RNA sequence: CUCUUCAUGGUGCAGCCCGUUAGCUCGUCGGGCUUUUAACCCGAAGGUCUUCGGUUCAAAUCCGGCCGAAGAAACCA
RNA sequence: UUGAAAAAAU
RNA sequence: GAUCGCUAUAAGAUGCACGAGAGCGAAAGCAUUUUCAACUGUGUCCAUUAAUCAAGAACGAAAGUUAGGGGAUCGAAGACGAUCAGAUACCGUCGUAGUCCUAACUAUAAACGAUGUCAACCAAGGAUUGGAUGAAA
RNA sequence: GGAGUAUGGUCACAAGGCUGAAACUUAAAGGAAUUGACGGAAGGGCACACCAGGAGUGGAGCCUGCGGCUUAAUUUGACUC
């Protein structure tokens, strides 16, 4: 019997996050070693905001929790990449793209090098100052599309990773 | 003699462009001369998408798609039937 | 009745690694450090060229289902991937064969993700300038 | 344990020469569509016998 | 001197430590494929499995001296 | 998967 | 105790997707983010100061040389395993110089737009990069 | 063609770079397009071409034609479809 009992335990997330128990994790049993080697085994990764906030409007993220950080799912990152626009990314990592317009006819919407830096200075001066980490989404890549819309049109603004 | 007015590439105002690796051969091909193909595919095929839906642990899970861009060389793009030899008049088409 | 080490209904993570030369059906727990059962394509065939065939991949995905049932695992997260480091990012023919076989064995399929590792900026690739002729 | 299926339509002939026909069948037990490679003469009306119905014969 | 191993067509390698009548290639002859040559494929012949005894329903094949080579170790006429 | 060669002038 | 799975560490190299018959540069060439040239604008200034150039000079991909550091991946030579009549090759595994940086050499490319530099005239059309000028908030 | 070769000069640590012939040999070498043929190039159809099969031939005796051998002569034409 390879398993031979072992032991199954429970994972608790902090008390601000609805669901407070995600699942089970297996370990060995007490020997000259120790079972509280469930420390630094904090790499339990859940699609987070669709299985632990119990709502599939958040279902394109991933979280990890020490016994850590968050990351955008791989499918979402590929999907929001557009062929004929400009990719703007800074560092918390946030990524955006130049948008089209209703009356716009020309295919390509490219931002200038100078215009790019303006968007990459606002985006770094409001990710700090709004530096808990504000939790959820609460729509604040929203004064990133309303503060840079004076410079360029932007649609796909996300926060892809926090370390 | 000259078969293509653009010489098979898409570079006009530059002298050098970075190399990339062919998808099938792993062969160094220039970025502008390469054959670019963007493919979108669901991770679960249409024949088996049903079987996942019979036993799904989620409420409104939508199966995502795979996003990869592949670049081929002329030698393997023709062999893989990505592109074909065209008529002398049909070569000028760009649609 | 119940084998030691089993539990009630639980969620696992299935790592289906499918190249054109093998197919790995490997399941762990949500932590990922502890693995339950790992059966490859070559574990079920006696020919080296059959280690990638869908039948071998589908067979190796059936003992994993029955062992997961024995251990009390009733659902699996899927993370399909292929040898896409610098090589082809397309998983082999055994990627889909195992997933359908896992579902057809009366198992709940949770989330599915393609975790094929694409390189941000890679190293050199085998073959040289002229590739594989 | 053999489960039969009803041939619905013929997709074409494959297998180097013409000796194998690709037909999409449904199982009368649960009206489940299945694609199989058929050896021999076949037409839409008749049914087929499938001792194994776990494989999909889409042939890549 | 003690222990152990091997010997098979012209040649080199197979073979079952139980056994019931011995093969794969090169070498020879002939035929097939090819428009023809070279490659390629096939058939036949080629040893009776070192030499003599037992072992039984039968031995290359299990056991004994004998041959004729090999490895380790020992040596007061 | 393997596919080498075909003497000179008429 | 391989392949496989989850973390943590150190250097080396690289700079995906955006990325295009788009931009810059005399050419070679230039893609992670935080001194020079050019166009446009001008009721500014000089006044022919200009063009092309034997000799001469600077820059000049890759490879190569010398001496240090670095040495992850790949890999002229080479060692195996295949295939073959043979294979000293294409195919697979491993692997020295090299591939990276610094200093000094080298000065050649299908270094190509195979199209020398400057100037005048020259049919029709859509679109694009960067300014100026009207309308359109 | 000889040949960017010999020699002379010059640059480099070197590999080599720059300048650079002649003797001799020969009626062509070459450029763009046309038609045909061919492709172990692509696309579309066809044939007992193959597939699913039947009968077989190749193995044996004999009849018969060809080659070879023989002989005074064993007359000769035809040698992939």
């Amino acid at each position: 019997e390879p398993f031979s009992k072992k032991e199954w335990y429970n994972v608790k997330v902090p008390k601000n996050f609805k669901r407070r128990t995600v699942g089970q994790i297996v370990v060995n049993k007490t020997a000259g070693t120790r079972i509280a080697s469930e420390q630094l085994k904090g790499r339990v990764v859940e699609v987070n905001l669709a299985d632990l906030m119990e709502n599939e409007k958040f279902g394109a993220y991933n979280y990890k929790f020490k016994c850590h950080g968050l990351k955008l799912t791989t499918d979402k990152l590929r999907s929001i990449v557009k062929k004929w626009c400009t990719l703007i990314e800074t560092s918390i990592f946030c990524i955006g793209f130049t948008s089209r317009k209703s009356n716009q006819i020309k295919k390509t919407s490219y931002a200038k090098s100078a215009q790019i830096k303006k968007i990459r200075k606002i985006m770094n001066n409001l990710i700090t100052k709004e530096a808990v980490d504000y939790l959820r989404e609460n729509k604040l890549p929203k004064e990133i599309v309303a503060k840079c819309s004076k410079v360029f049109s932007m649609d796909n603004v996300y926060i892809r990773k926090v370390k | 003699t000259s078969k293509r007015r653009n010489n098979g590439r898409s570079k006009k105002g530059r002298g050098h462009t970075q190399n990339v690796r062919c998808s099938h051969c792993g062969r160094c091909v220039p970025k502008d001369k390469a054959i670019k193909r963007y493919q979108i595919k669901n991770i679960v095929e249409a024949a088996a998408v049903r079987d996942i839906s019979d036993n799904s642990a989620l409420t409104k899970y939508k199966l995502p798609k795979t996003y990869m861009k592949l670049e081929y060389c002329v030698s393997c793009g023709i062999h893989g039937r990505v592109v074909r030899v065209r008529s002398r008049t049909d070569r000028r088409n760009r649609l | 009745e119940v084998i030691p080490g089993s539990t009630k209904d639980a969620f696992g993570v299935a790592h289906i690694y499918a190249t054109f030369n093998d197919t790995f059906v490997h399941v762990t727990d949500i932590s990922g450090k502890e693995t339950i059962i790992r059966i490859t394509g070559g574990m079920r065939v006696k020919a080296d060229r059959d280690e990638s065939s869908p039948y071998a991949a589908m067979t190796a995905a059936q003992d994993v289902a029955k062992r997961c049932k024995d251990l009390g695992v009733t659902s699996l997260h899927i993370k399909m991937r292929g040898e896409g480091g610098v090589y082809s990012k397309t998983p082999g023919p055994g990627a889909q064969a195992a997933l359908r076989a896992l579902a057809r064995a009366n198992m709940k399929i949770g989330r599915i993700e393609d975790v094929t590792p694409i390189p941000t900026d890679c190293t050199k690739r085998k073959g040289g300038r002229r590739g594989r002729r | 344990p053999v489960i039969y299926a009803q041939v619905t339509e013929i997709l074409g002939r494959t297998g180097s020469r013409g000796g194998v026909l690709q037909v999409r069948c449904d199982i009368m037990g649960e009206n489940r569509q299945i694609l199989r490679n058929v050896k021999g003469p076949i037409r839409v009306g008749d049914i087929l016998t499938l001792l194994e119905a776990e494989r999909e014969a889409r042939r890549l």
